[PDB]
This record gives structure tokens, sequence and C-alpha cells, in this order.
């Protein structure tokens, strides 16, 4: 290494490189199954790799017979030789990430450094790309026509990334055809590999019930009759230091050279490490060499490796490179080199069982994810070559099914959002691929061939059809919202899936691919509704009213009426109805024509409220006079305990209906109108502050508190009116139970405001690793870009930005539509922001605060006073002295005095 | 059978999805939303499920709703055993478990603890758990005088393998003080 | 006052219950969510535990106070609630409390369990056949086991064992109940796993008849019928395979173990009914990919070996598998396509289970 | 009804044919063949046991060639080899016995040299050059079964094979002169000769 090689002949260099390459590949590929740890041959192999690294850097002379006396290089002749490059690439492939993670004391770092120097010293880029393409195409030993792929390790993956870093390398990679070969190797490796995830079998076994010792469960036997039973060696408690007496002592006959100790485990477990503790007081009694015999059957001992020298060791730790099943472990112990007695303190068998609580506590090589890592790098590294790589990946059969299965598999090395990006770009390359991806996500997720008899064709059986996660919601939303040509066909496919699902639900009710239509995801239906709402908001080029159909609207209405009101799927179909009523104002009038409004049930009221969440339907519902009819008839029912009869069971659905339609700001102003003002005091008179049964009274109590809280939610004249009503109630002895319900929950709990966040960068903190169906309104949208948080007004904007994303230097900045181009401080609360927005154009009692998160007068916003709470307006009207009068380890005299000064 | 079927149909009709979510996720089967509770039973006390492998290879106190749990203070002197706690609004709160601990137990002898309620009550329910360490047990109650109105409630030689269970006392005694005499196994 | 605090606790518990989402165990991702138990779910479950404990304690205090109030109303002289013969029985069951219904059904179950333990021949003249048919047994089993507490569910399950073990439709009852409850099309929110342990026990009590495991195998080969040339779903087939494995293990206990690693620590079926089941199990073994797991492969090997040893003519390896299919199965065992170097196909456990599988088939044939 | 033994013979002969082209791993195939032939036979390994799975002549020749050039054959791969070769000495071929096929094959002498001069060529961890007792016993049973099977037919070929083994080990650049290889296996081979 210290010498310099200048005029040395090329043939000698090539012979050295080939021989050392074969030797290092033989060293890495062939290793012992047993590793034991207490200059090294690893240092020898690493210095040999350093010598090869020096040799490939040598300049080459013009005649090329000898090296340059001092363009052409020796590295070109290394690249030309197929055997040397095949051995180097294979030797890096068998290397794990644990050797490479030192980044350079190990041999994997030496192979990485040699390959990086080969990439730097290549004359042309194609000369470096050609052995890489040969290694991808060849497989394990040049094998083709079967389910065999070359093993891609993480260091080799990193090297191929560093090769494909430059643009000309990516263009030459497409010219060689590497994208198609990566996709085909992905499909074949996904067919070949079975997942080792713990799945739902281990969940049922965990309920029905980092490596643990299984020596106390086993029994130890020795074939020598003179040997002690040695059961103290299997005890879990370690012997204390300087015990001066061996736990088990064996006397050696002069002819005997090996002593056997045989441990029979009660059940076969995976075995990883075996720990033998010699006698610490005297290491003369330590065995000279120990070999380990294991047996899966437990009667036929197939051992592990050569005997490990254990002379002069205070602790013998034998660790397996490959964990193997072993129902019985036998240990042959040699005679000690000087002493004639064998002294053992403790024997430990460390391992894991399957199927239990003990079954707990590299992935690129085990799974097929590294091919899609390479495909992700090729797609998303450079935007100019992105379309032509996406055209390369297009003709591959069963690619989309494989990518969806890798998307909804557990984590095997690469995060789901980059899988999502690959799926989005492949679906967005062409219209047919987009319709196919919509077919895979919604209706049929299986292989296009689907031949189990062939046994070499890929099959995607085992994945549940129509299955939903947040990833597929993002895929569907980004397919819907993208304004490339072919978008209208994708929206038509989504509406066709919704219509086919409604027809399948109708045929299920009648009692007469098919699984996706039979079970729709509520989150997928909400995603379709969000796509329709945001495409109507964006003023898209394709006519979205032309895509909507009246018969589809009728089918969705009947499907929503058939489902019970507590079902999440009814809320999803109602969100679709809300989107269609937003796009078509005539659809809401046709809906009231179906209602007969010119006999209401709870599902009727739920469908009416959820479809009437849209503001045009708010206006049409207010013009129809239906909430006017309900408020007059409800006030009549309150006074009892044009007019319409109201049953006692219907009262709490009416209050829930009024709450859900009073989520909107216009009907929030309407509930402050003069018609609804007798209703609040009438409800207080109805509930009487202690006729109705007790369960009905409790339900109407909860509905009344929720209705008043929805009325007063960040609406200052509404809470002023509510304070006037409450102080008139208190002015007219002791505090009742429902009165205290109202005061505490309506008044002293801080007001909470819905809040909607729009960010071009996707936010991933709120998303979890499970599926959930949370039906929200279609203006909020769906995907990782859109966040909805329901937070109190005392919560600061810094806590909001910390909750939507971790953001541990570009800094995310909050923005508002009214506050155009003005950054929002992190120190203010939501209440001061609401005061500012109520000063500006935003109406009082809006549905949700709209904040814009973009990556990178604030003190005047900090000086702005917060929104007064309903407690503040109520005490400003003076009702706090009234409740001080009506009311019958902190000291109690402080509380009594405090009430007396609340009188003041 | 017919009453079982009808009340089973109504019991299925009583179920709400939130209580079912509590059952399927947290293992909580009592209904928290319903204010009314019909019965409370106490047989053995310090998600609940039964070990289906072990059972499928007792006497309970019944009522417990018109009567009241009662806090007790051991202000009277106890000989041989001290009372330590395990770690009418006040009476409606349940009393803490106070397992007695003997600093030295020695076989075939007599020890006792003594407790006070502080006010005269009517005592109707006695639950003493079974204790395999103990051979015999007895309890003595009194009010006003210590032995003037003293009465023995029960003698229990069955405390080794049977719990001492009094479901109801049909003449309800007036009690303020009790002592419990414990005898260990021979 | 106690009612007011209890209603406050009920309101906060209701809002907290609306905060919760729950996955239905349809996929392996929800299963990994249950296995990891993430800390956000941990703190949510801790909040639910605290709110529920407050609710149940305040409910108990309210009921104690209310019955004390009723006792003092008796002490004044007001009578209790008198019962009306003019009121019909149906509205009497309707107006009653839910816990009253639970206590009544518990006492009725204990009473009926005493009737089945009769000294006169251990029989009931009417309810064994006339009162309990298949529809009534299915409905009552549903209404008391999905909605009820574990004690009342266990008691009605053992009661249905007593009444309908002798009926021929018990096997079709058990297969149908497992099929409708554990289907992925089913939306009933119920603890699936405790009902599954109940199903294992209720299968074990009637396991002396071979018809129950025969109907389970007929169900299982009906589910694998898309795989032989339809739509196949992993979870409910896994439920069926576990029930078959647990019943076969219980057969092994009533009658060391090669399949003890899968355990945490007149029965003989006919060949012609079993052969289609075992052939479909072989096709499912060969048809596993990355969507499937080796975790189901362990049970497919164990169930397949136990059925192959269970038949009175032991199933030979000739009819169980085709010769290219057997070559493929050994390629799954040995061969650089599927296990490469250090990497083993499905881990060491899958290869050990395949080896013990072929071991048990050849030991059954050669004996 | 039909015996599955001939189908097992056909597919295992196929696997031993694809051994040469790296289609199947050697040690796992040997472990699988040994496990099936041992259980069908109860579980314990015996040298007096005829395997139920019969391999042809070309299968044994491919197995011996693959061993004759297998790089860094690990030690319990070698024990699987020795137990398997003992069972093929027990195995009948359908003429010439399989022990005569083994001794008459020129690759078997290279197999025995590679076993007796294996030592620890990787040298990743400090290990004893001896092979332990079990490999020594397995080699002793293999040589004993060769002697028993060829005592009646042709013991001179087995004696000449043993002498050629001692000659190849004892020459220059050999296991005996350089000191490499197991001492125990070479001493037991010397005692057997």
């Amino acid at each position: 290494l210290e010498q310099n090689f200048e005029v040395v002949s090329v043939s000698t260099i090539s012979a050295v490189i080939e021989s050392v390459t074969f030797l290092v590949h033989h060293y890495i590929t062939c290793s012992d199954k047993v590793m034991s740890r207490s200059m090294t041959r690893d240092q020898l192999m690493f210095d040999l790799l350093k010598l090869v690294n020096i040799l490939v850097q040598l300049p080459l002379s013009s005649n090329r017979e000898y090296s340059a006396r001092v363009p052409a290089c020796v590295a070109d002749l290394v690249l030309a030789n197929q055997q040397i490059m095949s051995q180097i690439l294979s030797a890096l492939g068998l290397c794990n990430s644990s050797a490479m993670a030192m980044i350079a004391i190990s041999v994997g770092d030496g192979l990485f450094t040699i390959l990086t120097t080969l990439s730097k010293k290549a004359s042309t880029v194609h000369m470096m790309l050609q052995p890489i393409l040969t290694y991808m195409a060849c497989g394990y030993m040049g094998r083709q026509g079967s389910l065999a792929t070359c093993q891609l390790s993480e260091p080799l993956l990193w090297f191929i990334l560093r090769v494909l870093d430059t643009s000309d390398a990516l263009k030459a990679f497409h010219d060689m055809g590497g994208v198609q070969l990566i996709c085909n190797n992905m499909v074949t490796s996904t067919r070949a590999i079975v997942n080792t995830a713990r799945s739902m079998v281990s969940t049922i076994m965990k309920f029905l019930d980092g490596i643990h010792n299984f020596a106390p469960l086993g029994t130890i036997t020795s074939s020598s009759p003179t040997a002690q039973p040695a059961e103290v060696l299997l005890q879990a408690t370690p012997p204390h230091r300087r015990a001066r007496s061996a736990a088990w002592s064996y006397i050696f006959l002069p002819e005997e050279a090996w002593c056997d100790l045989t441990i029979h485990l009660p059940s076969a477990v995976l075995l990883k490490e075996i720990h033998i503790q010699p006698h610490l007081a005297s290491l003369a009694t330590c065995p000279s060499s120990v070999t380990v015999e294991v047996s899966a059957d437990g009667v036929n001992m197939l051992p592990l490796s050569t005997p490990v020298v254990t002379s002069g060791l205070t602790y013998i730790k034998i660790q397996l490179v490959k964990a193997e099943v072993a129902s019985a472990v036998c240990l042959r112990l040699h005679r000690p080199r000087d002493a004639s007695t064998l002294g053992l303190s403790q024997i430990k068998l460390l391992g894991l069982t399957a199927f239990g609580t003990t079954s707990s506590a590299d992935q690129v090589s085990k799974t097929s994810i590294g091919w899609l890592r390479l495909l992700h790098h090729c797609l998303t590294h450079i935007s100019d070559l992105e379309g032509m790589m996406a055209s390369a990946a297009a003709p591959t059969a069963n690619l989309l099914q494989t990518c969806a299965a890798l998307l909804m598999s557990p984590y095997c090395g690469m995060h789901s959002p980059n899988i999502e990006v690959v799926l989005v770009k492949i679906g967005l390359q062409s219209t047919r691929i987009g319709l196919k991806l919509i077919d895979i996500l919604l209706r049929n997720c299986a292989a296009s061939g689907s031949d189990p008899t062939d046994l070499n064709s890929p099959l995607l059986f085992g994945r549940l059809n129509g299955l939903s996660s947040d990833s597929t919601i993002d895929i569907l939303y980004q397919l819907g919202t993208t304004q490339d040509p072919g978008t209208k066909d994708r929206i038509q496919a989504l509406l066709k899936w919704v219509s086919d699902s409604a027809k399948m639900a109708a045929l299920k009710r009648s009692g007469r691919v098919e699984y996706g239509l039979l079970m729709p995801s509520p989150s997928h239906l909400h995603c379709v509704a969000a796509i329709l709402w945001h495409s109507y908001e964006l003023l898209v080029e394709y006519d979205l009213p032309a895509l909507l159909d009246r018969e589809l609207f009728e089918l969705l209405f009947n499907w929503s009426m058939s489902l019970p009101c507590n079902v999440v799927l009814k809320k999803a179909v109602d969100s679709l109805l809300c989107s269609m009523c937003h796009i078509h104002p005539n659809y809401f009038s046709l809906l009231m024509g179906w209602m007969g409004i010119i006999s209401l049930t709870e599902s009727h009221l739920a469908t009416l409220a959820s479809s009437s969440q849209s503001p045009e339907a708010i206006k049409q519902l207010l013009d129809s006079g239906l909430p006017s009819l309900l408020v007059r008839s409800l006030a009549s029912f309150c006074f009892s305990h044009n007019k319409m009869p109201i049953t006692a069971d219907l009262v709490a659905p009416i209050l829930r209906f009024l709450t859900e339609v009073g989520n909107s700001h216009i009907m929030k102003d309407w509930l402050g109108g003069s018609e609804v003002n007798p209703l609040w005091t009438a409800l207080l008179f109805l509930l009487c502050h202690s006729v109705l049964t007790t369960q009905q009274r409790t339900a109407i109590e909860n509905a009344t508190v929720a209705f008043f809280l929805q009325c007063i939610s960040c609406h200052p004249n509404n809470q002023k009116l509510m304070a006037q009503v409450l102080c008139e109630l208190f002015q007219t002895g002791n505090i009742s139970g429902f009165v205290r319900r109202l005061f505490l929950q309506l008044m002293l709990e801080d007001e909470k405001v819905t809040m909607f966040l729009q960010s071009p960068c996707p936010l991933y903190k709120g998303r979890i690793n499970a599926t959930s169906h949370v039906i929200q309104h279609p203006m909020f949208g769906a995907g990782h870009k859109f966040r909805t948080l329901h937070l109190p007004v005392s919560t600061t904007l810094s806590d909001v930005l910390d909750r939507v994303s971790d953001t541990p230097v570009p800094v995310f900045h909050l923005f508002h539509r009214l506050l155009a181009g003005q950054p929002l401080p992190a120190e203010m609360t939501l209440a001061q922001l609401l005061t500012l927005l109520y000063d500006r154009k935003l109406p009082q009692g809006y549905r949700s605060i709209d904040l814009t998160v973009k990556l990178g007068l604030d003190e005047s916003l900090l000086e702005t006073c917060p929104i007064q709470s309903p407690l503040q307006v109520f005490a400003g009207m003076g009702g706090l002295a009234l409740i001080a009068e009506r009311l019958p380890p902190i000291p109690a005299h402080s509380l009594a005095a405090f009430g007396l000064f609340l009188r003041l | 059978a017919a009453l079982l079927t009808a009340v089973s149909r109504q019991l299925q009709d009583r179920l709400t999805p939130l209580e079912a979510l509590l059952q399927t996720r947290y293992g909580l089967y009592s209904s928290p939303f319903d204010p009314v509770l019909f019965d409370l039973e106490m047989s053995g006390s310090s998600s609940d499920e039964i070990d289906l492998s072990d059972v499928l290879s007792f006497t309970s106190l019944t009522g417990l709703l018109e009567v009241e749990p009662l806090h007790f203070t051991c202000v009277s002197t106890s000989d041989g055993t001290r009372i330590e706690r395990d770690d009418a609004s006040h009476f409606l709160q349940p009393p803490p478990h106070q397992s007695i601990i003997i600093e030295r137990m020695h076989s075939g002898a007599r020890r006792f603890v003594t407790l006070d309620f502080g006010r005269p009550i009517l005592l109707t329910d006695v639950l003493i758990p079974t204790c395999g360490d103990l051979a015999s047990l007895s309890i003595d109650i009194w009010t006003l005088g210590e032995e003037v109105d003293g009465r023995r409630l029960v003698v229990a030689t069955d405390i080794s393998t049977h719990s001492l269970i009094l479901h109801d006392l049909i003449p309800p005694p007036v009690c303020r003080f009790m002592k419990i005499t414990v005898i260990g196994r021979y | 006052d106690i009612q007011c605090r209890y209603n406050l606790a009920c309101h906060r518990l209701e809002a907290l219950l609306q905060s919760i989402d729950l996955p239905p165990l349809n996929s392996a991702n929800n299963a990994q969510y249950f296995l990891r138990k993430p800390d956000k779910a941990v703190e949510e479950d801790s909040r639910v535990f605290s709110a529920y404990q407050d609710c149940i304690q305040l409910q108990l205090q309210l009921n104690l106070a209310h019955n004390a109030v009723q006792r003092l109303k008796v002490a004044i002289g007001a009578s209790r609630k008198l019962l009306n013969e003019t009121s019909g029985p149906e509205d009497l069951i309707q107006t009653s409390s839910t816990e009253q219904l639970r206590t009544i059904v518990r006492y009725l179950l204990d009473t009926l369990l005493s009737l089945l333990h009769s000294s006169n021949g251990h029989s009931v003249p009417a309810v064994l056949q006339s009162t309990f048919h298949a529809q009534a047994c299915e409905e009552l089993f549903k209404h008391l086991c999905i909605s009820g507490t574990p004690k009342i569910r266990l008691h009605t399950g053992l009661l249905l064992v007593q009444l309908c073990g002798g009926e021929r439709w018990w096997r079709q009852f058990l297969s149908n109940v497992l099929q409708e409850l554990y289907n992925s099309e089913q939306l009933l929110i119920f603890p699936q796993d405790r009902v599954f342990m109940l199903l294992s026990c209720i299968g074990q009590r009637s396991l002396s008849n071979s018809g129950v495991l025969e109907s389970l195998l007929n169900l299982l080969d009906n589910l694998l019928s898309p795989l032989q040339p339809g739509v196949l779903d992993i979870p409910m087939i896994s439920w069926v395979v576990m029930l078959v494995s647990r019943l076969l293990d219980y057969v092994a206990t009533v009658e060391g173990n090669q399949w003890s690693f899968i355990n945490n620590n007149p029965f003989t079926l006919a060949h012609d009914r079993c052969i289609s089941v075992v052939q479909k199990l072989v096709l499912f073994l060969l048809s596993m990919d990355f969507t499937c797991h080796a975790d189901l492969l362990l049970f497919v090997c164990k169930v397949l070996a136990r059925i192959a040893n269970a038949t009175r003519p032991t199933i030979h390896l000739c009819e169980i598998v085709n010769e290219p299919q057997l070559e493929r199965l050994l390629l799954l065992l040995v061969g650089t396509d599927f296990n490469r170097g250090d990497i083993s196909w499905g881990g060491a456990w899958a290869q050990y289970s395949l080896t013990c599988m072929l071991q048990d088939i050849l030991a059954g044939e050669l004996l | 009804q039909l015996s599955s033994v001939p189908m097992l013979n056909v597919c295992f002969n196929k696997l031993f044919s694809m051994l040469q082209v790296h289609h199947v791993q050697l040690e796992s195939l040997l472990q699988l063949w040994l496990t099936l032939s041992l259980n069908s036979s109860i579980f314990l390994y015996n040298a007096n046991r005829i395997p139920v799975i019969s391999l042809n002549q070309a299968s044994i020749a491919s197995f011996l060639t693959v061993l004759a050039w297998y790089p860094n054959t690990l030690l319990r791969t070698w024990c699987l080899v020795l137990h398997s070769l003992t069972l093929m000495t027990n195995m009948q071929l359908n003429q010439e016995t399989t022990a005569h096929l083994l001794v008459s094959d020129p690759n078997l002498i290279h197999v025995l040299v590679k076993f007796l001069s294996g030592t620890s060529p990787h040298g990743t961890n400090q290990h004893s050059p001896q092979v332990g007792p079990t490999a020594t016993q397995a080699m002793q049973e293999f040589l004993t079964r060769l002697q028993v099977h060829l005592s009646s037919t042709c013991p001179q070929i087995f004696s000449e094979l043993l002498l050629k083994l001692i000659h190849i080990l004892s020459t220059e650049r050999g296991a005996f002169q350089t000191g490499q290889g197991p001492l125990d296996a070479q001493v037991k081979l010397l005692e057997f000769t």
C-alpha cells in the first residue's frame, strides 16, 4: 500500500485484481455458521481491497501493455472483464448493511470504495452501466426463465443510486432497457418471496396466550454415568463472582477426551446464541475447545461448525450467523489443556420461539422493495427524464398490482409515500394506466394472468379486494385532481364505480370484481365526494355537471335511505349527495321533492342535514321553510309540556338535525333570528330544570346542550343573546342539575373551533399505520395535503404547526386568504386570530378557519385582544352575580367568600 | 326457555354501538351510559374475561344496593395484629381494603384485631375471604358496654377452605364495635 | 349531585368515544397496529380507562343513593312499585332495565343448566328437540354472545351444547355461525377472538362426533374453491384453519409432538371427503406470494399433516399433489429460486414446517 | 393406494440432476433426503438402514462431481455428505452395487482429500483444526460400510483407494506434510487402513 506502481505491466495488475477479487468473493460468500468473539484476516482482505483500489487508479499508457510512465485507465480493463465485475457485484450483494454501516474498516466498505472508484475512473458511462445490467439480467448464476432475481443488498442499492446519480447515466440506463428489467425483476421477485410479517395469525395467538433463555425449561443429560446431573447449570440465576466452587465438575478418564452435555428443550425453538460460563475462580478447568451439536428432530444431532477454541476465556459466547431450529442441543467439551477437571458455572441457550409472547424482539435483500427503490429514483430524480422513464415502465404486465401490493404490505424498507409517488406518476403517464389503477384500487386487485396452474406466472391472490388505506385515498385524490388530458375518463370511472356499488347494494337488498362493488370503503366514497367538490371549486375544463347523472343521484338517495343512520357508509353516501347538491342546485330541489316537502324519520333528517350542509342547499332549505316548521312545532311541543305534530321520540333527532345544519354560518345567523328566539327559552321550560321519561329526558338534555353549544360557537351576538336568555332565567332558588349542565359545559368549557389546513407539501404526522373511516365534509378534501384539527381557541399557532407536522433552515409558515402575503406569528392563539378575522371580511361563526401552510404586523396581532368567551359576555351582562345569588386542598371559606364577592 | 328467549331478544335490542365498541376494544361489558343498575354481586375481590382453557377442561353476596358500604376506623386497641391498609356522601364512596398483617405468626394460638364504625348502625352483610393459613375464626360485636350488650355473631372453623359469608341478618343487630379473633393452623 | 357528576362523566366519555377509531382486522396492517400498540393509542386507551372508571363508580354511587332514597320513602310509608296484571308481559320486559335483563337471563341460564343436570336420566323431554331448533339456537346464540358479558355468553354456549349436541344440525350450525360471524362482508362489531375461543370450546364439547370437523372441512374446501381453477380472502379462511387446527390438537390431547412449536407451550374421517380439502390446501401452499404470509403456511402444513394422518386410509403423497407440483414444493424447500444463501423462504420456521409436513405424510403412508 | 415412492424417486433424481447447474443448494437437499429416508425408515440415524428414496447412477455421479469442485465445503455439510454417502452404500441400484460405483468413481478420492485437508480456509474466527468426534465417527461408519459392501465383491479396489488416499495426503504439498486438516479424522483413517 505504501509503494507506488508506475511502470508495472498491465497483465500482472489484471492477474492480481482477478485473483484478489476471487479470493475476497470466496471469503465473503463462504463463512462459518458459528461466530465467536472474545491481526485479523478481515484486515488482510481489507488491505487487499485497498491494493485493488490503488491498482484501479493507475493511468494507462498508449500501448496498453504497461502502465503509464508519467483517458485510458486500468479501471477500463477491470470493467471489460466480466468475471471480475460479476464477482465484485455478487460479493457486495452478499454483504449485509451491518458490515457497510461502518462506512471504512470492513470489507463491504472496501468493495464499495472499489466500485465507486470504478465509477469515477470509467472512460464512458455505458462501460460502467454494462456490468450492472449484466448482473440484473443474469440473476444468481446467469439463470433465466424462472423465478430467480439477483440479490440486491442495501450497499449494492446505494452503489447503483450513486451510478444513476447523473443525468447521462439515467438516459443510458433507459437506452440499455434497465427500467423494464427492473420492473420484471420486481414482479418475479414479488411472486417468489413470501412475506415474513407477523400478520393476524400472530394477533390471535398473542391473545390466545431481545432473545430469551430456554435452558430452565430444558433438561440436561450426560452419557457418562460418572457425571453429575448438572441441573444447576440450566438455572436462570447466574452464579456469583468468586464463588470458588464449580457448579458442575467432571472428572476425565485418561482415555477420554470429550465430555458431552445434552439439553433437551421441551419444544423446538429458533436458536441464535449459546452462552457457556466457565468457572471464574479457576480458568484451568475451562474447556480447551467446544463444538455445538443441535437437532431439529431432537434425536439426530446435526452440529453447526468446527470446534471453537475456548482456552483462556472468562465467558464463552457462541453466536449463530443463521438462526436454526433446535429441539435438542448437545455440547461436546474437550479436556482442559492443563487441568484434568472440567469446571462450568452456567449454560445458557438464548433464542426465540414462534407463536407466543416470546416471539418478539437486510430487508432489501429479503423482500422485493429495492427494485421499486430503484424505480422511484429513476422516476423522481430528474423531472425532464420522468415522462420517458414512465413510458418505459408502462408496457410491463402486472406492475400496478405489484406496486399496490407493496404499497399496502407492512414496512419492508421503504416508506409508503414514495410508493404513492411512484403509483401517481405511473397512473398519470397515460389514461389507460390511470383507469387500470382505479380498477385495481376499487374493483379488482388481482393479477391479469391469474393462472395458479402455471406456477411461474405472477399471482396477486391473498390481498383483500376493495381494501382501503390513507395511501390509496391519496392515490385516488391525486388522480382526480390532476388536470392532465384523460382526467374526465378517470372521473367517469370513479362515478361508474360509485354507481356499480349502489346497484350492488340494491341487489344485495333484493336478495339475488364483485367484492369491490359489494363492499365499498366509506373513505373511498368520501374521497370521490372530495374530488367532485374540489374539481367544482377549481373550475376545471371538463364539464363536471355533465359527468353527474340524475339516476345516479336517485340511486345514492335510495342507498342512503336504506342504510341505518349510525352507519359510517351512510355518512359517506350523504357526503356524495352533498357534493352533488353543491354542483347541481336542482338536485336538492329534487331531493325535497322526494321528501314530499312543499312523516320525517331520523334517517330522513340525517340525509337532509348532510345534503344541506352546502350553502346553496342552506339557502334552499331556508326558503322552503322546513327549519321554520320544525322550530314552531318544537316550540309548541315545549309549550305543551300550519302546526306540525311532533312525537316525543322525534325530538332529539330534530335537535341533532338543527345542530348539523347549524354548523353552517348562514343558519348560525338564522338561529339568532327572531323566530328561533322563543325556542331556546322554550327548551329551558320544556326541560323544566327538574311528561318525559328519564332516558328521553337525559338524551334531550345532551342534545340541548350540544344544540346551544353549536349555536354559540364563536358567534358573539349569539352568545350575547344566550347570555340575555340565561340571565333572564336566573333572574326569575338553588341551581338545578340541567342548569349546572348548561353553565359548566356551555359556559366554562372553552370554545373549540374547527380548523382546516391547506399545504402543498404533504403532512405525515397525523397519519397512522392503520385504516380508519373518518367522514368529514367534502370542502375539507382528503389526502395528506389537507388537515383538519378541532382545537380550542386558547391553543397557539405553534402548537397547531407542531400538531400537523413534526417540522424539526426552511420553516413552515402559516398563511391566510384574508391575510394575503402576511406571515402569521407562532405565539398568538386561535382566539386573537378569530378576533382579527371577525374584524376582517370573514363572517362571525364561520364553519372552519382556513390556514395555508407554505414552507419558507405580527406584534400588532399579539396586541390584539382575544375573542370574549360566553363566560365573558355573560359576566359582562351581570348574570354572574345572579348565579352567585342563586347558588346554595383549597379552604372552603375562600370559596364561600369568593361567592360572596361574586355577589359584589 | 321462553322467558330466556324473549328477554334475550330485548337484551339484543338494548345494545348501543358505543358500548359494543367498548366490549370489542377494551373488554368493558357493563354499560356506562345507563344510569340505572339492577344488582351488584360480591364473591371474590382484591378487561375481565374467563380462562376458557382452565375452567372448561362458590357463594356470592346478593343484593348490595339498598345497603351501604361503610368506612371503618380501628381506633380501638388490637393485640397481636395491627391493621394496615392495602395500597352520607363519604359512605357512598367504597372503603379501602385493609388487609391485616401479623409481624409474627406462631401456630396454634390466638390473635385478634378490633375495629370501630364510630356510630351505631344496622349490620346485615359479612364477607370474609377464605384463608388457607388460618384454622378457625370468630367475631364479637358490641354496642354501649363492651360486654354488657356484647354478642357473638359467628364461630367459623371453616376459614381454611371456606369463605365466611353472611348473606343477610334477619334480625339486624345494632353494632358499633367489632373484634375478629383469628386462630392459625396447627 | 351524584347524578349531575355522573352525567358530566357520561358526556366526556361520549365525546372521548366519538374520538376513537377502530380497525376491523381485515388486513395485515391493522394486525400490525394491534401488535405494535402505538403510544398514541396507549394514551387514548388510558383516557378511556380513566373516564370509564369514573363513570362506573359514579353510576354505582347514584344507584346506591337512589335505592337509599326508595328505602327512606318506604320508611315514610310510601309503597314500592306494585306490579300490574293489566300491563302485558311484553311491555314489562320492554320497560325493564338492561342490567335487570342480564341478571334475569343469568339466573335463567343457571336454572336451565340445573334442568339439564337432572337425576332422572340427564334429559329434558321438550326443550332438547321441540323448543330449540336450528333457527332459535342460532338467534339466541347470536343475541347472547355478541352482546353479552363473557359469563352469560359462556353459560349460554354450554347450555346450547347440552340442548343441541345430539341434533344432527349442530355441525352445520357451527360452520354457519363461524361463516356469517367471521366473514369480511360482515359489519358486526364484536370481539372476534373471545368468540373464537368460545367456538373452540363449543367445538371441543361436541368433538366426539366427527361431523363437526367434517362440516368445518366442507366449509374450508368451499372457501378454497376459487383457487382450484372467484374471490379468495385470507382472514376468514385463516379463522377456519385455526379452528380446525385447535380441534385436531384437542383430538391429540384426548387421544413428543412434531407440531409442538406451533403450540405456545370413531374420530377417523373418511378419505373421499378429506382428499379435496387436502388437495386445495396443497394448492394454497403452492400459491403463496408476498401478499400471503408464511405465518399461514405453518398452519396449512400442520392442518394438512393432521388430516392426512387422521383418515382411516392414510392419504398417500401420490394423490395429494401432482408430480410437477411436488417438484415445485421441493423447489420451495431446496433451490436457489426461493431460499438464497442466508435468506430462507419464509424463514426457518416455514422450511421446518414443510419438512415436518412431508415427514408426517411419509410416516403415515409407510406405517 | 398407489405408492408415492417412485414419484419421490423421479423428483429427487431430477433435483440431483439440477445440482450441477446451481439450481438447488447441496446441503439443504442432502438434509431433506436424509430426513425423509430416516423417518420413512424410527427417527434415529442407523447405518443399517435402506433408504426409501432411490437415486440413479447419474445422480450419484453429479453429487460426487459437485462435491469434487464445491468451494469451502463447511464441516456439517461434510457430515451431511458422509451420512448421505453411507445411506447410498446401503442403497440398491436397479449389475453393479452403489459402493462399487462410489469407489470406482474418480471423484470420491478428491472428495476424501477435500474432507481430510479442509481445515478452516476462511479463517474468520479462531477455530480448532480438528473436526470433533461426530465427523470422525461418520467417516468411520462410511469407510466401514464401504468395507462391508465390497468385502465379497472386490476388496482390492477399496484397499487401493485407501492407499491412493494415503499417497495423495502424504506427498509434497499435501495435508500430512503441511499439517493442515483434521488430526482426528486422519488418525482414524490411518487406524482403519
